[PDB]
């Protein structure tokens, strides 16, 4: 009875993508 | 050509394969997409739905109207791709890697000019391939989507158009919404006739024309969780699967899919066996081997099952609304486990809402869900899931009389239309449930009820509440006659919970006349009548 | 599919390196229904943790071997299949997506392949979220159209929480409820067992030690379900009779029930 | 051959690489009651960072070599050890059958090496991890959990720890050339319990016999004794040389009377019943209530300064409007067990903080705290032992501007009238009036500041 539900959505946790370094 | 074809899959090419099935009607939805697909600026259709509707089905119906010539000509020789947004992101581990296979894929889609490209599941374009610093599959396409040089079929659910779609406002304008409709019955049977000649091959199974009448009609009225254009051809599989499996031709019937339906969603839909049409006659006598002396209500809940087994309930009712009203003991809740044990063959089988641990609306969230926002909204309602769950279920709202005046109109929908929206946002059928409704209920001066009984429903329930209830039973209260017989029963399974050695208790003795006097009154049930059977012959000759 | 991220569960069942399935033949007979299927050939085994989910496919990965098909589950292959295996080492972009298209590539090509995905929980959200390219994007187009033969498995919570909250995933994956075994079930399973158990501790197990570990099991442990919480009473006690060392009976299978629950005698 | 990717630990347990482990056989037996069962055979050995997980391997390949063992792991060993050649090992693993390897982060393997086990069994396990790991990793993992059984190994007693230094004590003679004595290694655990709270035990106190013989081997250039563990203790958390603990508290404690000076002597008997002669440690030392005097935080902040840590480890928890959560203290003594734990108010009345505080930990400090026509606490002298106090802050600042803030007797006497509000007051009389009395120099530096308050 109205207590409320608090979402708490979190931070993204997400895929990088890539620089990478040259090689022969 | 051999960049699309590493990164999708060519629908038209699977056309000319003949690998997509048949799709009859869409009629009018593949000339929508046509119209959408023929237009000079945005030129990009989505076909949104409901989940199993037919959305990929319409495009494999475009598919196969390109390869038939049906299209207009400004979609002839089109080659449909559905484009696999997971081969875009595979091997896309560094930077740029995705954003270079989708300038790949476009570059060929300008160089040909007649590629439309069918991304199945939209929403996954806003995210795809989205990294720490990268560009999304949304950006890259929306200005090639916005100018309509980019014929492009979406196929999305209407539950993840709002999540993904229209949370990107952007994208939403790019795309024309066009609405593929859960189809009417008459249309689905339609789609399950094209649909014969791949399910008698694969099945290898004849099936009857009646079964396609059957399979649309029961599937639209006794499966709620899915779609018609699906949730029908799923009978028509689970028939002909079962038939490639008992046999390791026969012929799939009317009978063949509601024993597949029977044992689907636990409901009996059964063309009736005749031994299971003869315990349903005798069905008031076969209720009689648990309780007895009603002959009223017994009698009445045995009408309203058969009622329901022959077909003539209505659609749109529950199979039975009942109040058991009268004297507390006389077999309300033993009338309620008899007839879970009829159906169910368990006693428990029954899902009984306790009124009495409800008195107001503060607490009343248990049976319809939480709103939103408010605390129990992914769990709503413990009513609602255990019916959407067994849908041929015997429901006791136990002890009414004890709840509040607001509950149960919460419960008056329930009754007339069948159905109950939870806090979740999802409407459950009470359509094939059996609703009771137990309630435990002269003075003065008179010359020597069931008037004022009904007259005390009327104070306590609200005269629209017992409007849609179908039958109001007053229960008869038990002579001393049959209380004889009503200890005879406990004698025989509650003294079958006992071991065969711990015991010798079926006498025939005339001293159960004193147990049948001994824990009864005019007042009392015979639940104060059960308790002395088991603690003075029972549970004290079974200790030693 | 490569041994990498499963095994050949019918590879392995023509060894006879699979659990002897004694019971569970009517949920068996469930899965080939609707893996006999032309379009959404995907059984989840409904069940609770340990009820012998991977006991009925282990049991439908020897009937393929034995020939109990329905001549269109004849000669599959049934690779097993973790789905978070393939979650795992992935933190850069298309890390889980290529490893699951690799997987799905080697089905097309071999095609006779039956995958067993258990933990379908983490089907949703396999990658980022249901807007990224998670494994319940990407296989979907291909558990509609019956070119994908994947046995799931889930709890029932999992499926509550997970696939029935999820439009457009209850349509694919088709219910068979693997139920929890009666205590008579559970012994029979262990009387099919005990030629494994006997043959592994080298001891041998009486038959009054199963009847009462379908009883005490039942009687004192209430965290986790039967046919493992009884298959465990006669497996670690074969193990304490080869540590102590040679026969189980109702009194080996004691001391082990004593060892967890806080009983001090 | 694998000794050149990981190594043995039974080739090293023969020689003497590995030290022993005197204690730990309840632990060490229950992976060999693991290992031998069918399925389930590989033990996950939920620990802590510092307990001693590898301990049990390295005193299990200890019983390999010398045979108190099962007869399905006679003659074994226990290796510890990108694709091309983690296939390639598990290989020669699974092309023998006879060797075992040893993971130390097995929660790292589905955080693939996981699902390669199980054709390769068809090879064994063992691994290591923390209980918050368990539930992070591998209990997610259903497809894990099926092969793994949970292995507990918890932290040691202090006389546990006593006897793997006395094991571990000719590893450390022989290193360090240095003659440690029983005396140090008691102290070095029942010390390493007590201030160390960032490790555990098995380690807390071979750090300490570790750096005590390289403290001795390093300014000779003799003996570790009772009084080598706690300067090299001292260091090394920081806090100087005081810790011989005379049975328990003293007046010392008392001499800091912030108050009432019969509750100060009360308290102090109060807690040397209850630390040394009676209370057995499975309920926790201290656990008293208080009554309902000066406001009762500041008596537990000399408690906390004088028996465990400073007045940091005094922690004052609120229940006035925190009665309807389900839990700081939890965290708290988490962090650092033998804390003095104070709640502010007890008289607010409820089912869910009653239950809270029932069930508390094992040596943690508790503490608990007009109409009528009639004519028929601090006293008025014990005002004044506080008025001095709360003007020394006052006067502890003006020393700065060259300033001594002198108050006459009277003065006190008057403010201890007008004064919980005795700071108020001070900071509205003897600041207030003065500090607009130093921007305007009547007052300043080179003078001695004389406050004298008549009609008292
Ligand atoms: N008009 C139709 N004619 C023939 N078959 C149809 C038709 N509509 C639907 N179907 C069939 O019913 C099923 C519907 O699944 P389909 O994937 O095509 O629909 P959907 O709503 O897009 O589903 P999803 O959202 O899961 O992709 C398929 O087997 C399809 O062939
Ligand atoms: N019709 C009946 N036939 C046999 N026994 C009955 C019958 N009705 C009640 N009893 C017995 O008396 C008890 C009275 O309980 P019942 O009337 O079923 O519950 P309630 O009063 O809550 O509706 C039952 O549990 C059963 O043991
Ligand atoms: N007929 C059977 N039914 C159930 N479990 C069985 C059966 N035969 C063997 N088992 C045991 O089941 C276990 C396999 O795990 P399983 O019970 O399938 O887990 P889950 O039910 O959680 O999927 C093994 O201990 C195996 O020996
Ligand atoms: N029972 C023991 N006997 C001897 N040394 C031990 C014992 N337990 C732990 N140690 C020592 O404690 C240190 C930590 O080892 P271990 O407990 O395996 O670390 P971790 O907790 O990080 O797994 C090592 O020096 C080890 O030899």
């Amino acid at each position: 009875m109205k207590v409320l539900i608090l979402a708490c959505l979190v931070a993204l946790a997400l895929a990088r993508e890539l620089e990478e370094l040259n090689v022969p | 050509s051999l960049v699309l074809d590493q990164f999708g899959r060519n629908l038209t090419a699977a056309a000319m394969e003949g690998k997509l099935d048949p799709v009859i009607g869409r009629e009018k939805e593949i000339e929508r997409v046509m119209q959408v697909l023929s237009r000079r600026t945005k030129n990009n259709p989505v076909l949104i739905g409901e989940p199993g509707v037919g959305k990929t089905a319409v495009v494999e119906g475009l598919a196969q109207a390109i390869v038939h010539g049906e299209v207009p000509e400004t979609l002839k020789d089109k080659q449909l791709y559905t484009l696999d947004l997971g081969s875009l992101v595979a091997g896309s581990r560094y930077r740029g890697d995705f954003e270079e296979r989708l300038k790949k894929v476009l570059k060929e889609i300008n160089t040909r000019g007649d590629i439309i490209l069918f991304i199945d599941a939209l929403h996954t374009l806003v995210g795809a391939g989205a990294a720490e610093g990268a560009i999304d599959a949304a950006s890259i396409l929306k200005p090639k989507l916005a100018r309509g040089e980019l014929q492009t079929i979406g196929a999305t659910t209407l539950d993840e158009y709002r999540k993904y779609i229209e949370k990107d406002a952007a994208l939403e304008r790019r795309f024309q919404p066009v609405q593929v409709g859960e189809p009417t019955v008459e249309h689905t049977i339609e789609i399950l006739k094209g649909l014969r000649d791949r399910y008698e091959a694969h099945h290898r199974v004849s099936i009857t024309d009646a079964a396609m009448v059957a399979a649309a009609t029961l599937a639209d009225r006794y499966i709620n969780d899915r779609f018609l254009p699906d949730k029908a051809i799923d009978l028509i599989d689970e028939a002909g699967a079962r038939m490639r499996i008992r046999r390791m031709v026969a012929e799939v019937d009317d009978e063949q899919i509601a024993e597949v339906l029977g044992n689907w969603t636990g409901i009996p839909v059964f063309k009736l066996t005749e031994a299971e049409t003869t315990r349903l006659l005798r069905m008031e006598e076969e209720l009689h081997k648990r309780i007895i002396g009603q002959e009223d209500a017994v009698k009445a809940v045995s009408k309203a099952i058969r009622r329901t087994r022959a077909g003539l309930k209505d659609p749109k009712r529950p199979s039975g609304s009942f109040i058991f009203a009268g004297p507390s003991g006389v077999g309300k809740t033993e009338l309620s486990k008899a007839l879970a044990n009829f159906l169910f063959g368990d006693d428990d089988a029954l899902i009984q809402i306790d009124m009495g641990e409800f008195h107001d609306r503060f607490t009343a969230s248990r049976l319809f869900g939480a709103p939103p926002g408010y605390v129990g909204y992914e769990e709503g309602g413990q009513l609602t899931e255990k019916v959407r769950r067994k849908p041929f279920s015997v429901v006791l709202f136990d002890a009414i009389e004890k709840a509040h005046q607001e509950i149960y109109n919460s419960l008056l929908q329930v009754l007339e239309d069948g159905r109950l929206t939870d806090g979740q946002g999802r409407t459950v059928d009470f359509k094939n449930t059996v609703l009771i409704f137990t309630s435990n209920l002269g003075l003065g001066f008179s010359k020597g009820m069931k008037q004022k009984v009904n007259d005390e429903l009327k104070k306590h329930f609200r005269p629209e509440f017992l409007n849609r209830i179908d039958d109001i039973i007053v229960f008869h209260q038990l002579t001393r006659e049959e209380i004889i017989r009503m200890v005879d029963l406990m004698i025989s399974r509650v003294a079958g919970q006992l071991k065969s050695k711990d015991m010798a208790l079926v006498l025939t003795d005339a001293a159960k006349a004193l147990l049948a006097k001994r824990g009864f009154d005019p007042v009392l049930g015979a639940r104060p009548l059960r308790r002395t059977i088991q603690r003075e012959i029972e549970d004290q000759l079974s200790e030693k």
